[PDB]
């Protein structure tokens, strides 16, 4: 059976995520003309600029308070108000800058709400009266939640902050998760073919910007104010990854009852149809013959798989919940076992998803799912408690298991730095569907030829 | 004299940490400040105190386990960034360790939490019984005494060791006040506390190198090949217990003065131990460095021999890059001590124009030794910010950049090529081969045809023909060379394998006696 | 501080360059380890260059030693003019030198560190 437990080490060995300030600094990379300012030491924004430089191996603008000694003893909000004068003053297209909170600025108390007023009022209105400047708190505590829950929080006060029903309309406000361009690239392909328009939270196509000639190109996103004002005016908000949009998507439905259709995750063929459903349902298109289509040529390429390579493979998934969750799913319906889930933080509403209440009363043979977990989870299971497993499906950082153990392993999730070019490919929609499935079959494949396993076996499936 | 950068008008003590070499000027006629507090907002490279002793300096220890006190944050944003290596199969990259403190800590304190995570790593890890906790930001403000925890577990486990590293981010203005912190409490809490076996009469400390893609294992081999025991290193592919016995060095052999300067100032200060300062890049400073380290021990024979064999192997190769990159300016965008290193050597063995120089976190002395190396109308920057940075690329137009990971994709988009000075391309970068991978990896970089490529405009209705669907390196690069250079029957490429390191883990060491 | 003076300013011009390329023994933490370096490597320097015998009776010594042969050796290679100099001449152009890199490096010296007491 399916059993949902907590770590049981209070300690962290290997983690899978890091902290809540790093998610709001993902949100933030993500808006036209913004750049956050980090409220605390160096390296709390530093060390996730190279995160971000790890996944896309490109560089974003973001700034430091730059926490010492005596601020630390004293309080530190002199040093943001420097930062906002400094960065302005230096930076003249920057509309947006969330100041975002680190455990130290949190522990000694800054009034983070009290300066951006006095801010408002004082030195915006005196040195930079002619300009737009949007200042926004996001208090990120990393003693609580992850990067996921910082990045949920982030998305709501950004939402909180710009969001006005003005002038009501068709659109939907689509908060795609924490996803990669192929994502945000196939669900606008998605909704064109609904010919439903929405206000796509975030726009971060742009993020894979060209060398040109000229060397005029940047990475950036496109999420503009005009779009993040106009998502008090949508009919509905879809919030496909419950840990990373449901703070936003409530928010607009208590403030302006914009209803909220919270997940689930699209991964998968089964989850896609979800989505579609309830888009019909929210905005009464109906789904046209060409997605219908678009989703029977993606069945014909896993018919090929499913029930010559994937059944019964043994998998274990991590990442940020939403995707292991929407793996898993995906997983069964491949005919797969997926026997440990790793869900990487403290979240206490993981025990109440309705997706993991389904896995619950539905599978049928040795599952764990692991909250709090850390990568020492996986390892000490494989390394001291026999755990077998044929496929690892996760981000970069636990790569060494798959390399020191001879699991083949699958990237998916976030940061994938030791592969090329994924953050291009889906992993939702009826794309991903096919991404997903025919880069684990590749991934098993290769694995078979490493250790000559009937690799001779793969010339007339 | 001192430069002040367009960007940086509107922060004019800016001006302060920039200069330009000028005709005749000496050292006492302009210097950058140094090791100043950083501008809020200025996008500044830097990093944090815990970064500069965890992460460079702590870390790179083979045989422990690295435990940063405080949330899981900081923990994850230094694991697999670095590529300190180690003969103890990479267990310092493979396996980190944070307490994970929580809200309900912050008012109670999370010394409970602290000692609760010190069992549990050891009973995981049994055969490691060696640690070193990290102090973070968020443990600091809560005041949790991390020695006392760590005493009460060694007096209750008598198998272990635990080290204390007391210097969270907001500790200073940079790195720098990390180096110190954690240079200082090693000295304080843990040398002189073992006694290490002899096996030789010639005994160094190999102090401030991090043995980054091997260099480490590079300089060791040297040395090892000159009947000279390396006692311990500081701290890359080092032991705990090896670096416990430092206090019984004949010498110390430091390679970066920045880092670990202050281990070695007082070493001779309580020990008596001399410090000689060497160069780990290029084949003269490192010749000379050689030559030094088997001269004080009275084997110069041995060192001699080395050299000789090495040049002989490497610099036909080397030439051959020289020849092709001579007058390609480049500029020397580490964080700190390679800066100097390379300033002068690689003009002349390389035959690159250093246009520019910067440092991080490095104090007036690391821009003395940089400007004391480079040539007249070089621009030298204490703690350069993003937009400081693309200003000197538009300014100075180099052909490569040696720098950062993110810094190099700012200059990505820019057109400028770089190679990553502080992780290295196809390094490691030390010793007499490293010399020869490091100048291969700048041709690559600025030769690439695909860096051509990207310098066309496809839309130009003016744009001529190609005729032609590739363009090789030494299409781009060997047009205009000398038919004697041309056709030289000495000079080629690089013919070391990928990997320049694996065959020295396996070589055995003769014993001179 | 003025900068000192020599009637060999020429060759000694041509000696402090080749240091501040090649050696980094001048540029030790702080102002009295400067002062150390800077007198006792010059001084096996000259002795070197002068046919006269050097103290090697500590570790200490054959640390400056081992710098002092190093730059004494490229000084008659790179700079052979110097060869055809008496042992009388040779000392003045040291002193010149040693008064150059002291100024230089300590009391000349922008490198407001220097006279940290703590390490
Ligand atoms: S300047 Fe450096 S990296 Fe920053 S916190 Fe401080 S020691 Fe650490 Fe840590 S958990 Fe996250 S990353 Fe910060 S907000 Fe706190
Ligand atoms: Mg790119
Ligand atoms: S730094």
């Amino acid at each position: 059976t399916c059993e949902v437990k907590e770590k049981g080490r209070v300690g962290t060995i290997n983690p899978i995520f890091t902290c809540q300030p790093a998610g709001a600094q993902f949100v933030s990379i993500g808006i036209k003309d913004c750049i956050g300012i980090v409220h605390g030491g160096q390296g709390c924004v530093m060390f996730v600029r190279l995160i971000f430089s790890q996944h896309y191996k490109e560089s974003f603008e973001l700034a430091s308070s730059s926490l010492h000694e005596d601020g630390a003893v004293f309080g530190a909000c002199g040093r943001v108000e420097e930062a906002v004068d400094v960065l302005l003053s230096r930076y003249p297209d920057v509309k947006v800058v969330p100041i975002i909170t680190t455990c130290s600025t949190e522990i000694i108390g800054d009034d983070v709400d009290g300066v951006i007023k006095k801010l408002n009022e004082g030195l915006l209105k005196e040195k930079f009266p002619d300009r737009e400047v949007h200042l926004i708190a996001m208090h990120t505590p990393s003693f609580v939640g992850s990067m996921i829950s910082g990045y949920d929080v982030a998305v709501r006060d950004v939402v909180r902050h710009f969001a006005k029903r003005e002038a009501p309309n068709d659109k939907i406000n689509l908060l795609t998760g924490w996803v990669n361009p192929g994502d945000v690239k196939e669900l606008k392909h998605l909704l064109g073919e609904m010919d439903i328009e929405a206000n796509v939270l975030f726009e971060i196509e742009s993020f894979d910007s060209p060398i040109l000639p000229d060397g005029s190109a940047v990475s950036h996103g496109n999420t503009t104010i005009e779009d993040l004002i106009d998502t008090g005016n949508a009919r509905a908000t879809f919030a496909l990854n419950r840990y990373e949009g449901t703070k936003a998507a409530e928010y607009l439905q208590k403030k302006f009852e914009i209803p909220a259709i919270i997940g689930p995750t699209p991964i998968g063929i089964r989850n896609t149809d979800i989505f579609l459903q309830n888009l019909k349902k929210a905005t009464g298109k109906p789904i046209p013959q060409s997605l219908a289509h678009e989703r029977g040529v993606a069945i014909d390429a896993l018919a090929d798989l499913t029930h010559m390579f994937l059944a019964e493979k043994r998998v274990a998934i991590y990442g940020a919940p939403d995707l292991v969750i929407g793996l898993a799913e995906f997983c069964l319906d491949l005919e797969m076992k997926p026997v440990l889930l790793l869900l990487g933080d403290d979240n206490s509403k993981y025990v109440d998803d309705p997706r993991i209440k389904a896995l619950q009363e539905n599978v049928d043979y040795g599952m764990e799912i692991v909250t709090n977990a850390d990568f020492w989870e996986l390892e000490n299971r494989i390394k001291n408690e026999g755990l077998e497993l044929d496929l690892i499906l996760g981000h970069s950082k636990g790569r060494f298991i798959s390399i020191d153990y001879n699991i083949p392993m699958l990237r998916v999730g976030f940061p994938t730095y030791d592969r090329a070019g994924l953050f291009r490919y889906p992993t939702v929609g009826y794309g991903g569907a096919i991404w997903l499935a025919e880069q684990m079959a590749n991934t098993l494949f290769a694995d078979m030829e490493h250790k000559k396993n009937k690799e001779w076996v793969l010339n007339v499936w | 004299p001192h430069h002040e950068f367009e960007c940086s008008k509107v922060i004019p003590e800016r001006k302060k940490h920039a200069v330009i070499k000028g005709k005749g000027e000496t050292l006492a006629d302009a210097l950058p400040q140094g090791y100043l507090n950083t501008i809020p907002g200025s996008i500044s490279e830097r990093g944090c105190a815990y970064c500069g002793a965890k992460h460079v300096i702590g870390t790179p220890m083979k045989d422990v386990i690295h435990i940063s006190h405080g949330p899981v944050g900081c923990t994850y944003d230094t694991w697999q960034t670095k590529r300190y290596i180690s003969d103890n199969d990479n267990f310092q990259l493979k396996y980190t360790y944070a307490t994970d403190v929580k809200e309900k800590h912050i008012v109670f304190g999370a010394e409970k939490l602290l000692k609760q995570n010190i069992i549990e790593a050891f009973k995981a890890f049994p055969q490691i019984k060696r640690m070193t906790i990290y102090q973070t930001c968020a443990t600091a403000l809560i005041g949790d005494d991390i020695n006392a925890i760590a005493e009460e577990v060694m007096e209750e486990m008598p198998e272990v060791d635990i080290f204390v590293c007391n210097s969270p981010g907001f500790a200073g203005p940079s790195q720098s006040g990390g180096h110190h912190k954690i240079n200082i409490a090693w000295i304080n809490q843990k040398v002189g506390t073992v006694e290490p076996e002899i096996t030789g009469d010639h005994v160094i400390n190999y102090v401030g190198e991090y043995n980054i893609q091997g260099d480490q294992e590079v300089m060791v081999d040297y040395f090892k090949r000159m009947g000279i025991q390396v006692l311990s290193t500081f701290t890359g592919n080092g032991s705990y217990d090896g670096l416990r016995a430092m206090h019984r060095a004949h010498l110390n052999v430091l390679e970066c003065a920045r880092s670990a300067e202050y281990i070695c100032n007082e070493l001779r200060v309580r020990y008596g131990i001399p410090r000689l300062d060497i160069d780990g890049f290029g084949f003269k400073p490192l010749a000379d460095s050689l030559r030094k380290i088997g001269m004080f021990f009275g084997i110069e024979d041995r060192a001699k021999a080395i050299i000789d064999e090495e040049v002989a192997r490497w610099k036909p190769e080397l030439d051959w890059y020289k020849e092709r990159l001579m007058g390609k300016k480049v500029c020397l965008w580490p964080g700190g001590s390679k800066l100097w290193h390379w300033a002068h050597v690689i003009e002349e063995e390389m035959g690159l124009k250093v246009v520019s120089v910067y440092t991080k976190f490095g104090h007036q002395g690391d821009m003395e030794k940089g400007i004391a190396r480079c040539g007249e109308g070089t621009l030298a920057i204490d703690d350069p910010n993003e937009l400081e940075g693309l200003e000197a690329l538009e300014m100075l137009k180099p052909d490569i950049i040696l720098t950062g990971k993110r810094p190099g994709e700012v200059a990505k988009k820019v057109r400028v090529p770089y190679l990553n000075a502080h992780a290295y391309h196809n390094g490691p970068y030390k010793g007499f081969e490293g010399w020869v991978r490091f100048a291969r990896d700048i041709y690559n970089a600025i030769y690439s045809p695909i860096h051509q490529l990207s310098g066309i405009d496809i839309t130009k209705d003016n744009a001529p023909e190609w005729g032609n669907g590739f363009r090789t390196r030494q299409m781009l690069s060997d047009g205009n060379l000398s038919d004697a250079v041309r056709n030289s029957e000495t000079l080629r490429q690089y013919t070391g394998g990928y990997d320049s390191v694996s065959k020295l883990r396996e070589r055995e060491y003769p014993a001179f006696e | 501080v003025e900068a000192p003076v020599h009637p060999m300013d020429a060759r000694i011009d041509e000696l402090t360059d080749y240091i501040m390329k090649n050696c980094l023994w001048q540029f030790h933490s702080r102002s009295w380890d400067r002062e150390r370096q800077n007198a006792e490597i010059l001084k096996k320097t000259k002795e070197l260059l002068c046919g006269e015998p050097v103290d090697l009776s500590t570790s200490h010594d054959r640390c400056y030693w081992v710098d002092a042969v190093c730059l004494a050796d490229d000084y008659r290679e790179h700079y052979p003019w110097i060869n055809s100099m008496s042992k009388e001449e040779i000392g003045s152009l040291m002193q010149g030198l040693k008064d150059r890199m002291d100024y230089l490096t300590i009391t000349g010296s922008l490198n407001e560190e220097l006279s940290d007491k703590h390490y």
